[PDB]
């Protein structure tokens, strides 16, 4: 746990998260949901 | 090959220029090779494939 | 992240501005 600093933190996310395929599962009232399309986008900041 | 092309899928600003260059080359060599067939396909009808270019008198 | 940031998005500018001045023969 102690090896786990900001950098490696970074790195996992970049393996794990950035630009990576997502899968979703919704019950209930959920069309103002976004679409799989809208939370694909959010997996990445093209800001940077 | 790998350096480039990992930071060009991770940073838009390197993705950005990425986009920049290909259309600086791609233009270019699109007008290059557009003019080449156009010179190949009218041989001698040129201004200067004229004979007497240069003897006005 | 922002430091490189920045520096990635000048050199992308720069490269835009090479791009749309072409200032080939100022280069002197």
């Amino acid at each position: 746990i102690d090896a786990v600093d900001a950098s490696t933190v970074k790195r996992v996310a970049n393996k794990y998260i950035y630009d990576k395929d997502i899968a979703i599962s919704a019950i209930g009232p959920i069309q103002d949901l976004p679409d799989y399309n809208k939370f694909r986008r959010r997996t990445y900041w093209n800001r940077y | 090959f790998e350096g480039f092309y990992k930071l060009i899928m991770r940073r838009n600003s390197v993705y950005v220029t990425f986009i920049i260059a290909g259309a600086f080359f791609g233009e270019r060599a699109v007008d290059y090779g557009v003019h080449k067939l156009w010179e190949r396909n009218n041989v001698g009808k040129r201004y200067e494939d004229i004979s007497v270019l240069g003897q006005r008198p | 992240i922002d430091i490189q940031a920045a520096a990635g998005w000048g050199i992308a500018a720069a490269a835009g501005a090479i791009w749309v001045v072409q200032p080939f023969g100022w280069i002197k």
